[PDB]
RNA sequence: AUGGUGAACUAUGCCUGAAUAGGGUGAAGCCAGAGGAAACUCUGGUGGAGGCUCGUAGCGGUUCUGACGUGCAAAUCGAUCGUCGAAUUUGGGUAUAGGGGCGAAAGACUAAUCGAACCAUCUAGUAGCUGGUUCCUGCCGAAGUUUCCCUCAGGAUAGCAG
RNA sequence: GUGAACAGCCUCUAGUUGAUAGAAUAAUGUAGAUAAGGGAAGUCGGCAAAAUAGAUCCGUAACUUCGGGAUAAGGAUUGGC
RNA sequence: AGAACUGGUACGGACAAGGGGAAUCUGACUGUCUAAUUAAAACAUAGCAUUGCGAUGGUCAGAAAGUGAUGUUGACGCAAUGUGAUUUCGCCCAGUGCUCUGAAUGUCAAAGUGAAGAAAUUCAACCAAGCGCGGGUAAACGGCGGGAGUAUGACUCUCUUAAGGUAGCCAAAUGGAUUAACGAGAUUCCCACUGUCCCUAUCUACUAUCUAGCGAAACCACAGCCAAGGGGGCUUGGCAGAAUCAGCGGGGAAGAAGACCCUGUGAGCUUGACUCUAGU
RNA sequence: GUGGCCUAUCGAUCUUUAGUCCCUCGGAAUUUGAGGCUAGAGGUGCCAGAAAGUUACCACAGGGAUAACUGGCUUGUG
RNA sequence: GCGUUGGAUUGUUCACCCACUAAUAGGGAGUAGCUGGGUUUAGACCGUCGUGAGACAGGUUAGUUUACCCUACUGAU
């Protein structure tokens, strides 16, 4: 049947050449990991399959004479050419990246990591983010408030950046039509249309 | 297997000592009188052998003059 | 029998009946 | 015979269905059930409600409502079905010929056989058992 | 619409039938009388101008002249070329369309288009 | 059953290129005039969006007691038709290989073979059943009835002549 | 050129005369046509033919989701100088 | 755009090219499929509603991997479903399904433990999951006649008819799905129209026809006049004169042949049919 | 006071029992234990009786189709 | 011996009505020549059954074919 043909993955396999690449938090180093550093968002561009846009964030590499480029999932709210503060010490502001333990109790983040390390892997849909709803400093773990509304505790050393994912209301209009539909798959994968 | 065998669940039922009077297919459902009443609608075909000499008439169908005494 | 409530069983709005048109 | 199969459906190779060729007596509360329960027809053309009964005494001939049919040879599975199937035995309204018993229980029921083949002919005859 | 009669099952003890419209044979059921009832397909029928006065008849001019537009009618044929006048179904240079005014009106008033009864018995 | 071959036809994803006359209807946006305190309600203009429409190239083949039917053709021909700015048609490449692949799903395609594609071996399968069974003369010369496996089938068995 | 048009036809550059032919025009056929009066009375069934076809102007109904119906419908002209 | 003059049986003069209208059933549309008998009310569509999943997760693939698709992914996402625009949208825990408060030893495989025996071997207790007993579960698995009265609902008593003067109480304009448009979908009717017909007739190009050249195929026990009888041949009669040509479609003959059934075999599918097994 | 009493079949092929000195266990022995075997006691009580359907999606091998008197066959009078 | 007709009706059409005519009598040979209903095959839609595959008491809908061989008949050497 179609769902273990999927398994496969002979037609199905996703449509990654426009994809404008992986969207993922700083590495976490000592630079992060103790200080801050500054990016500055060059721009912001919208990615193939995704309804969130991107945001391209460069920071210098502390170890090296040159520029990292970052590929951010834009916030609501950030425009370019603003400053991308990513560390422990980076304020509360929107489109910075900071730990969880950092930001007060009732903060709303997106992109929060699962684990240290992780580079970002939950609140990431276009309009999601999760809301930090108490601290445990006793084997510190971060409370937070998933976008599903299931509430997790998970290490307060994941990072996450303040503000909500942009594109929010992206759902909220009718597609009206099988052409709208099938131009959005052509670029997510071989899904549709969904025979019964 | 194993709990939901026919034998098994004659025995759960605690109804398998009659034995014989089980009609084909006597599953879960569709109990003996259920069976038979099923089936009519599938037997009232004649039965002949190779020839064939019509080994079994059709219901209601006997082919035979009785004594009307 | 039980009880009939005629109350109910909103008439069909014909034409009709409306005196939104005239033509006196 | 008296058993003719009837084919139903597009493909008619599943008749699993019985007529009753033969004049029957199916009472008063007949009723037909739905058509996919019914396997014996009996057509109501075929139905019989008034019996020809000649009464052996005074030569005299009346017709008087079926009442029940008891006993009809032959498989009396038939009398269950209520054939006529001339031999058979069947109860009649003799209230008309004003039989009387004695005791004053005046008699308005009594058996009779049919004497002659419903099959062949239009109507009922029957002999009065006195 | 139904031709033969159909088995339908509901609460698993009851079976609905439905069988086709049966009418019993009368003389005093001229067709005049039929016609104004579900029973006759007014495609049919050779000359339906003709029973425009029993709908007349039947209903009461307010009812018409609210469905219907502009009225004041008298000799219903004018009724039927004024009707056709105002909404275009006139024939080829210029006769109005006598047969198919009159028989969308017959379809109007059997298919409940319009609204009409018939009186109940006195009150008592 | 085992060992092998297929997406040049056809089914789908993807990469990279190519193509789609002339007309009909007039959305947003905007302009001028006339009304209303304003929102706004009309008159006269620009505008060219519609998975709008008629209609060419192109794609498909709904319809004919049509053409031919060992036919040009193992699917063609004439009229007729749906569509023709997109879920459009298509060239090359690439990926999906059989109880699998694929399928806007007909049990449909998968090289004129598909409710299970093609080549070789077990394999000269299973023969219940239909067909045939090749020279001559002389002698002898049947059977269709009985018994038993609960039975149909399958049959054993008394029997008929040397 | 005609023409709204890469719509149909003629011609210009250019390319072809290639599809076995000759003698009549019987019946029946293949493809395309005409018809006195009736106009579907034929046929299971308006099956097939036929009828209006472009442009300009008057005018355009029921319904409606107000967007559409619509080329609705129903009517008058089209040449040349 | 307008005014005269003028040839008309014409005037989009060849080609060119909607027929229109009154209704019903069906599907919203656009669109796509059974290449080669079925284009549709079928498939698909946006919309609507349900279910699992927060990464040591779900749907899976893989002989297995230090493996792979969803995933360059994160609940406004993925995966699996029913319906198919807008508008319309009486009651069940009584059974059966789903999830387990609750027992606690009923069912208890392997492993482990305690006894008898010289030991194989036998017995005994305990016991995982699952199965039994036992709770909840309302848009589902389906069942029903409703209201109250009765130290508990099982049980036992009792019964149900008012409507009013051609358009309404009421409801947050409307009270419908009798839904507009769209369709090579099916059906009913009307104007025009015409050879469908009364009733047929005529014409054009090619066949058919003869000839110059080339040249098969299906089929073929052998052949081809009929009538009657026989549980094309045989018997009795009518008859019967070479060779032939053009129409011919009644039979013989074949093309056809498959249709439609009967008896022995194979396999496409389905559940508490039997034996197993991937997965868990 | 009569107009009635009850009823499924299958097992002689399953359940046992004894070897006073019955034989064998194939290298010699004893005891458990296993197999033969000859006598006895209960036996139809104890137990169940081989494992389901569709095919119009169909596939292949064989026999029949398709019809009008067995017995002159039918007709106007139940 | 010669005639025995023109037509409406399928929400049936195993019949029927009205128009003329002198009349509209009953039957056989039937006719893979054409045919519409019916046998109808893989499509599709509503109801019943069945826990299912599917078919049914229904219903609706889209879906080889001669001859130039012989005889038979009409003409012609």
């Amino acid at each position: 049947i179609r769902n273990q043909r999927k398994g496969a993955g002979s037609i199905f396999t996703s449509h990654t050449r426009l994809r404008q690449g992986a969207a993922k938090l700083r590495t976490l180093d000592y630079a992060e990991r103790h200080g801050y550093i500054r990016g500055i968002v060059k721009q912001i561009v919208h990615d193939s399959g995704r309804g969130a846009p991107l945001a391209k964030v460069v920071f210098r590499d502390p170890y090296k004479y040159r520029l990292r480029e970052e590929i951010f999932i834009a916030n609501e709210g950030v425009h370019t050419g603003q400053f991308i503060y990513a560390g422990k010490k980076a304020s509360l502001n929107v489109g910075n990246v900071l730990p969880l333990g950092s930001v007060p109790e009732g903060t709303i983040v997106s992109n929060v990591e699962e684990k240290p390390g992780d580079r970002g892997a939950l609140a990431r849909a276009s309009g999601n983010y999760v809301i930090i709803i108490g601290h445990n400093p006793d084997e510190n773990k971060t409370r937070v408030r998933l976008p599903s509304g299931a509430k997790k505790v998970i290490s307060s050393d994941a990072r996450g950046v303040i503000g909500v994912i942009a594109g929010g209301g992206r759902v909220d209009k009718p597609l009206l039509k099988a052409g709208r539909a099938f131009h959005k798959y052509r670029l997510k994968r071989n899904s549709w249309p969904k025979t019964r | 297997g194993t709990g939901k065998k026919e034998k098994s669940r004659r025995i759960r039922e605690g109804d398998t000592k009659d034995g014989n009077l089980r009609v084909k297919g006597e599953n879960f459902y569709r109990d003996s009188k259920r069976v038979k009443f099923l089936n009519m609608y599938t037997s009232g075909k004649e039965i002949r052998n190779k020839k064939g000499n019509l080994i079994r008439a059709a219901s209601f169908q006997d082919s035979t003059i009785p004594d009307a005494r | 029998m039980g009880k009939q409530d005629l109350g109910k069983l909103q008439t069909r709005k014909m034409k009709g009946l409306k005196s939104k048109f005239d033509q006196g | 015979e008296m058993f003719k199969v009837i084919k139903t459906g597009k493909s008619r190779s599943k008749s699993w269905k019985r007529m009753i060729t033969k004049h029957t007596f199916v009472g008063e509360g007949f009723t037909r059930r739905p058509v996919k329960m019914e396997r014996i027809i009996r057509p109501s053309a075929l139905r019989q409600k008034k019996a020809n009964v000649t009464h052996p005494e005074l030569g005299v001939t009346v017709f008087l409502p079926i009442l029940a049919v008891k006993k009809n040879p032959q498989s009396p599975m038939y009398t269950q079905l209520g054939v006529l199937t001339k031999g058979t035995i069947i109860e009649v309204n003799v209230s008309e010929l004003g039989m009387v018993t004695a005791g004053g229980k005046v008699v308005w029921g009594k058996y009779a056989q049919v004497t002659n083949e419903p099959d062949r002919d239009g109507c009922v005859n029957a002999v009065l058992l006195v | 619409e139904t031709k033969v009669w159909q088995y339908i099952t509901l609460m698993k003890r009851i079976f609905l039938i439905d069988c086709p419209g049966i009418v019993p044979p009368s003389s005093k059921d001229s067709e005049e009388d039929i016609l104004f009832r579900g029973v006759v397909r007014v495609e049919h029928v050779t000359h339906p101008e003709q029973y425009i006065p029993g709908v007349l008849k039947r209903c009461q001019v307010k009812h018409l002249e609210r469905t219907y537009e502009i009225s004041g009618w008298k000799d219903a044929t004018e009724f039927i070329e004024i009707l056709a006048r105002k909404q275009g179904r006139l024939l080829k240079g210029g006769e109005p369309d006598e047969s198919g005014v009159s028989k969308q009106i017959l379809n109007d008033f059997n298919r409940g288009k319009i609204p009409w009864f018939v009186l109940p018995p006195e009150k008592e």
